[PDB]
């Protein structure tokens, strides 16, 4: 009984509605997915057949983390309904960068660090997001915490090659553009380099396939040499030349990160 | 310069 357990508010985007849990007035986001549009299906520990997005969310939603957590889900005749956390006030990182332009490196460092920790969490839980981008990152403006959203393109993490992809093409790596093949972790690192450039320059570096495979990063904003080096390393054309998550977080540019509360008070409040 | 979202 979802119609009686939740009060449904207005649309948040698309089909996600704002909502409130009647049991305790908890703010939630209510996401509806049509069964006809689900291409990837999984099985729960109980054997129940659910969309892969439910499988992945359940795997990452235990304990605290930088992911919007799944609180509950329901099956309807023609759809699935997902009950998600809804922090407030929030702004997604795409709108944040649009409104504020290129971010100061101290702020980009704090944001990038939190995304790395969130992505490490997903990978530790066996989940590959496959659509890391500023549109899929929410900023809790009061707490200075970033939260990953939209696992609808994700997959179980594996060490073998992926040959399917439905994420955002301008964040996808050249091995996908060229050969329709990629490995999970090195593809994630590429999208993270795209995201870091986006933060410190105010928009993504590549729009066309030829730019993605070209291997040339032009900086349209003043960016420190240390930050440029990290970006260019993440955007190595050869996947095996890209850094691991450990090498990213040990990079000199990543040191002395702000705490979330410091980030909020200095840059968001 | 035009900045835009990109659908998945
Ligand atoms: O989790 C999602 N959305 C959200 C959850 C919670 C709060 C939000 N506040 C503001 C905007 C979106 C929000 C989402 C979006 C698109 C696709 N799949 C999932």
């Amino acid at each position: 009984p979802l119609e009686s357990q939740y009060q449904v508010g207005p649309l948040l985007g698309s089909s996600v509605y704002s909502g409130i849990r009647v049991s305790d007035n908890l703010p939630v986001a209510i996401k509806h997915v049509e069964k006809d549009r689900i291409s990837d299906w999984g099985e729960l520990p109980n054997g129940t057949r659910v969309p892969m997005e439910v499988v992945l969310l359940k795997k990452v939603s235990s304990g605290f983390s930088g992911v919007i957590r799944l609180l509950d889900w329901f099956e309807r005749p023609d759809s699935f309904v997902l009950i998600l956390e809804r922090p407030e006030p929030v702004q997604d990182l795409f709108d944040f960068i649009t409104e504020r332009g290129a971010l100061q490196e101290e702020l980009a460092r704090s944001f990038f660090w939190q995304v790395l920790e969130a992505v490490r969490h997903c990978h530790n839980c066996g989940v590959l997001h496959r659509d890391i981008k500023d549109e899929n990152i929410l900023i809790d403006l009061n707490r200075g915490e970033l939260k990953l959203i939209d696992f609808g393109s994700g997959a179980l993490l594996k060490d073998t090659v992926y040959t399917d992809f439905d994420g955002t093409r301008v964040y996808s790596p050249p091995e996908w553009i060229r050969y329709h093949r990629y490995h999970g972790r090195s593809a994630a690192v590429w999208s993270l380099g795209i995201l870091l450039y986006d933060m410190v320059c105010g928009d993504i570096p590549f729009e066309h396939d030829e730019e993605i495979i070209g291997g040339q990063v032009f900086f349209r904003q003043r960016v420190s040499s240390e930050c440029q080096h990290l970006i260019r390393w993440c955007l190595a054309l050869r996947p095996s030349d890209r850094p691991t998550f450990e090498e990213i977080q040990n990079h000199p540019w990543m040191q002395d990160v702000l705490l979330p509360q410091e980030t909020a008070e200095i840059h968001l409040h | 310069r035009k900045r835009r979202r990109h659908p998945s």
